[PDB]
């Protein structure tokens, strides 16, 4: 009841009881700063926890032997570790930490890494370097969070103290088990007490910007700061997603086994595939009913033009025909002591037999229980684990099938017996067809395309034509790459009559070397180019000459073109390998160089040619190697029916192959497996280790579908998790609100329990609002500007708007234009009357009412830059600039919003539905999740810049460049002149049909003579579409057909205000 | 209305 | 003329939406699970 006595009037404001106000928000944010870290645990001590949260915490977490037997010093005097279980055991171990600590001043209980050990480590002691290595990597593992965990737990305690809520759609309360039935918080209380024990102040570590501090006790190990950040995510998601606690207990039990393990991160790396393997890879052993979508993609299949044509019910024959899972899924649990989890998952998975929202939410709640942490290891072991592997070529190409060198390039004779001639001819034809294009020869395009080692904390001048011919393969020869349209691909590929095969290439960077790929490619590009380009130079490299021994008869001189001169200078770079250089700040005295054959991680041109190399080898698989290496003419007939233009999609290493349904039903699911074995056999002959998968689902670009499902991965991103690669301090305070809004907008796209999710977003939003510098403080309207919907304001109905409302001025237009005749009543309801009537708010002084309630100051204060742009004195400059907006009193809104507010719309009648209600389109959303379920059916799911700004700025004002003057573009492009954009939230919906048809610019009773757009300045229609479709999406419930009603100043004088804003810029 | 939203002389006389 | 947003108006929109969906002819007949006559 302590939180109740502390936060009485705020919880009723964000639970729909009382109206939200600025003074209650600021009086809460006054108190959010005034919390000790012990106060959160004092608040956790009072909640009565039920019997179904209690489970045995093991005693072996707290007693771990120290780190002396874990690390060693390699030759060349770099620190490593010796692995005990597996060669990938290179992560942070779990040992006793307290012996390497000396206490901070001003408080005795908390210590840090001692300065004598880092002094002797900089001096060059053997043990001290190991000790400071372990200390810095434990700090870096503990640091991977957005904010201190006690603030998140306190926001949970504030938000979930209002009890159950009420639904204005379902007209009933919700049934979600409260804090007494929440096992991660019981464990979070028990661990943090048992660490302290008799000692008070009870916070196992505190979090600062540069470094952490550890509680000085023998009970403290390194596994605890990732474990607590792991438990807080489940404690939040059990509330705001409506998870079943019978899955959350397994999700906590696996994390307790992870903390009890030899290492935490390594155990989670080895156990990250328990929940999808037992649940998602094993669905519907017996299928009896349910609805499935009916897509098809149109016949030019490279276009990826899709079409939704109704939904049909399933039949008995579309069960899981894929092979079994038990022999390895039970083995994974038996190796690690999780058979009580694996069998528990399998027996519960075997009870669902119909395809509806229930069995889909089962998959969502099972996938949510994986632990999303960020794996932390030193760069000096990241390199020497990742960059030391190599491909193995079981069938190399013989020395007879090469001639002598043309300079530094041997050519491949076409009478070879190996498969590499099919790789050779595609790159050869690609080079020969890109060299004949006229665009590659004017000097301006060469200047445009103009416009040693590498390390980690000049290849792009000479490696041009490799990339330039990779693009030709990706976009003209075999259009299998989709380099927004990935969704209907998988919704077709997951349908009942067709299957899908999830092909992934392991180690795409270590994949291709000079042994098989780069030699044939640099032999093909050196020959396809030299026909068209003879003597003509490139950008900056000249023509040249080099001797050859192509034919064995004689040798001669044979002048080099100049475009193949780069191939000459670049194949000697590819022939030897790459040179890297490292220096981790996590272990001193560790600074060396290293020679590999692998590629850099995240370059741009390293994706396109890998995609070309994917599609080419898949095409020669399906054409040549396929029929030549199999019996069983069902497999032969299956192979001879599909090609990569018709069914193969690849974007990186991974690919997706689709096997459509025949007339007799689905394809026999045993010949597909016989072809899978041939894919795995095919990869061994030239070094690729495929990660093929066949279960009945579709995985492409890490999106999970089953029967066309849109399953979100809740643990793809955690809530309290943030990546940190270096050891540097982070940005200052007023930029944390961008990540808090990121938490909210990432919770939008996943179908959380929306009343719970908005209510928890308010608690975070009010917790991150005040900072010492009079202190700085954002009012609650500054967050409403950032896209955060509200609950109950100005004396309205509770839970009245939706989080599909946009941000910015288009967002501020909509809810005001919906609530305005109630707001102008509430102003007069307490002494806010003036004599003149405004055309918007009437006889009430909106200026004084908004100044006293600080709505104006939030509106203009949210537009300040949160970036401390190029020192603490610049931070003080930004703070004074931010305080000046709060001290200044304001007169009105911006000219754009005031020009918007003259437009009035109407909600006549609801539109006919766009998709079936009983069809499960998307996971998590159902009639229990009422508002997205209404919006997505009423609208429909998406199943089908400075130049563009400024030329419209000069075109709409009175003034390609000859084309733009008279044409028009669509609404989403023409209405970017007033900086209006379709928001991030509407991307998974159909805004095109809504803009084109169901926003009418004409009243239902004809033409009111006030809404007369002139024939001149017809660009206004494209903005009135957005102003119409705002309120038709912000209002919760069904998206309604909306008609124009009134423009107060006239349609001619409406756009003159927009033209004044365009002159004022 | 909110509750409804929850729910759903002499001569003259003679 | 104008109107504010009310839960009354929300329910008024939802009932019209469900009625216009319910009176669709494929929806009036189709079902997910076949019966003992259709299976025979």
């Amino acid at each position: 009841s302590m939180i109740l006595t502390q936060f009485g009037p705020f919880i009723e404001s964000i639970s729909g009881i009382t109206d939200q106000s600025n003074d209650v928000f600021e009086n809460a944010a006054k108190a959010f700063s005034m919390f000790t870290r012990s106060d959160v645990y004092k608040a956790l001590d009072e909640i009565p926890f039920s019997e179904d949260a209690m489970l045995p915490i093991p005693p072996t977490i707290y007693t771990k032997p120290s780190h002396d037997s874990y690390y060693y010093i390699d030759a060349l005097n770099r620190v490593r570790r010796k692995t005990y279980q597996g060669p990938d055991d290179v992560y942070v171990p779990n040992c006793s930490i307290v012996e390497l600590l000396e206490p901070h001043e001003t408080l005795t209980s908390y210590g840090r890494l001692s300065e004598a050990i880092e002094n002797r480590a900089k001096d060059g002691d053997s043990q001290a370097r190991i000790a400071t290595t372990y200390g810095r990597i434990a700090e870096s593992q503990a640091r991977q969070i957005k904010a201190p965990l006690e603030k998140f737990v306190l926001a949970l305690l504030v938000a979930e103290a209002g009890g159950s809520l009420y639904d204005p759609v379902l007209q009933k309360y919700d049934e979600i088990p409260g804090l007494s039935h929440n096992c991660p918080l019981w464990c979070f209380r028990e661990i943090c007490r048992h660490i302290s024990g008799p000692l008070p102040d009870r916070a196992p570590y505190l979090y600062l910007s540069a470094g952490v501090f550890w509680l000085m006790s023998p009970r403290m190990t390194s596994a605890i700061p990732p474990l607590l950040s792991d438990l807080v995510n489940l404690a939040i998601l059990q509330q705001t997603a409506g998870l079943d606690p019978s899955l959350v207990r397994l999700g906590v039990q696996i994390c307790l086994h992870a903390a009890a393990s030899s290492s935490y991160a390594w155990f989670i790396l080895k156990t990250k595939s328990i929940f999808p393997q037992n649940t998602l890879h094993s669905m519907y052993e017996s299928l009896e009913g349910g609805y499935c979508p009916n897509l098809e993609w149109l016949e030019p299949r490279s276009d990826y033009k899709f079409m939704y044509m109704g939904a049909m019910p399933l039949s008995t024959k579309y069960a899981r025909s894929a092979p079994s899972n038990d022999k390895k899924a039970r083995e994974l649990g038996e190796k690690y002591g999780l058979s009580s989890v694996v069998s528990e998952l399998r027996r519960r998975t075997k009870t669902y037999s119909k395809h509806d929202f229930t069995s889909v939410r089962y998959i969502r709640d099972a996938m949510a229980c994986t632990s999303g942490i960020f794996l932390v290891r030193t760069p000096t072991e990241t390199v020497l684990q990742e960059y030391t592997q190599s491909p193995e070529i079981k069938v190399p190409i013989p020395q007879k099938d090469w001639t002598g060198p043309i300079g530094e390039i041997r050519i491949l004779k076409d009478t070879t017996s190996s498969i590499a001639r099919y790789l050779y001819r595609t790159w050869y034809l690609a080079a020969a067809r890109m060299a004949a294009q006229p665009r590659t020869w004017d000097p301006l395009f060469q200047a445009i395309m103009r416009s040693a080692d590498t390390s980690m904390g000049p290849q792009q001048q000479v490696s041009a034509p490799h990339t330039l011919t990779a693009d030709y393969i990706n976009y003209h020869m075999n259009l299998s790459t989709t380099s927004e349209k990935v969704i209907p691909l998988g919704v077709y590929a997951s349908s009942p009559p067709n299957q899908s095969i999830n092909i992934d290439i392991s180690a795409c960077d270590a994949s291709i070397t000079w042994d098989f790929f780069l030699s044939v490619i640099m032999a093909a590009i050196h020959e396809g180019v030299a026909s068209s380009s003879i003597g003509k130079p490139f950008m900056g490299v000249p023509a040249s000459i080099v001797n050859d021994e192509s034919v064995v008869g004689v040798r001669a001189a044979r002048p080099i073109s100049g475009m193949q001169n780069m191939i000459q200078h670049l194949s000697k770079l590819y022939k030897r390998g790459f040179s890297y250089r490292v220096n981790d700040s996590f272990s001193p005295g560790n600074d060396f160089t290293h020679m590999t054959t692998t590629f850099p991680s995240g370059s741009t041109a390293t994706s396109t040619e890998h995609t070309a190399n994917n599609s080419t080898m898949m095409e020669t698989f399906l054409t040549v190697w396929g029929p030549e290496h199999t019996d069983d003419p069902d497999v032969l007939r299956l192979m001879k029916s599909l090609t990569i233009q018709r069914n193969y999609v690849c974007q990186g290493d991974d690919g997706l192959m689709i096997i459509d349904g025949n007339t007799a039903g689905k394809v026999n699911s045993e010949t597909i497996q016989k072809m899978l074995e041939l894919i795995s056999k095919y990869g061994e002959e030239f070094g690729w280790k495929y990660d093929i998968a066949y279960d009945g689902t579709a995985e492409y670009l890490k999106l999970y579908f089953i029967f066309g499902c849109r399953i979100p991965n809740l643990s793809r991103h955690p809530i309290v998790g943030k990546e940190r690669a270096n050891s540097s301090a982070e940005e200052p305070w007023p930029a944390i609100l961008d990540q808090i809004m990121g938490i909210f907008f990432n919770g939008v796209h996943d179908g959380l329990q929306w009343q719970r999710w908005i209510r928890y977003s308010w608690a975070l939003c009010c917790a991150f609002s005040r900072q010492r510098t009079g202190y700085l403080q954002y009012p609650m309207w500054s967050f409403v500007y950032w896209g955060l919907p509200l609950v109950k304001v100005f004396g309205s109905d509770p839970w009245i708007f939706s989080w599909y409302m946009p941000t910015g001025d288009l967002g501020m237009y909509s809810w005001i234009s919906l609530i305005r005749p109630l707001m102008t009543r509430w102003m007069v309801a307490n002494g806010y009357v003036t004599d003149k009537c405004s055309p918007v708010f009437g006889n009430a002084d909106y200026r004084k009412c908004f100044n006293e309630l600080k709505l104006y100051q939030g509106y203009y204060m949210a537009q300040l830059p949160r970036n401390p742009k190029k020192t603490r004195e610049e931070l003080a400059e930004m703070d004074e600039t931010l305080m000046r907006a709060r001290k200044h009193s304001y007169s009105s809104f911006s000219k754009l919003l005031e020009a918007y507010l003259l437009v009035k719309w109407r909600m006549c009648e609801a539109r006919e539905p766009s998709v079936d209600l009983r069809l499960p389109l998307c996971a998590g959303i159902d009639p229990l999740n009422s508002d997205p379920f209404l919006k997505m059916v009423s609208v429909g799911p998406m199943l089908q810049n400075a130049i563009d700004s400024a030329l419209l700025r000069l075109r709409t004002l009175g003034a390609l460049a000859g084309k733009i003057m008279l044409q028009d573009v669509n609404t989403v492009q023409l209405a970017r002149v007033v900086n209006l954009a379709v928001p991030d939230t509407w991307m998974s919906l159909d805004f095109d049909t809504m803009f084109k048809h169901h926003v009418k610019l004409l009243p239902k009773d004809g033409r009111h003579l006030n809404t007369d757009i002139p024939p001149r300045m017809g660009w206004l229609r494209a903005i009135l579409r957005f102003l119409g479709a705002g309120m038709a999406m912000t209002a919760t419930g069904v998206a309604v057909d909306i008609y124009l009603e009134d423009i107060h100043g006239g349609g001619r004088s409406l756009g003159q205000r927009f033209m004044t804003w365009m002159r004022q810029e | 209305a909110h509750v409804a939203s929850h729910g759903l002389n002499r001569k003259t006389a003679q | 003329g104008n109107m504010t947003l009310t839960s009354s108006e929300i329910q008024r929109h939802i009932t019209e939406f469900i009625s216009s969906w319910q009176n669709h002819p494929i929806v009036q007949v189709s079902a997910d699970v076949e019966n003992r006559k259709t299976a025979q």
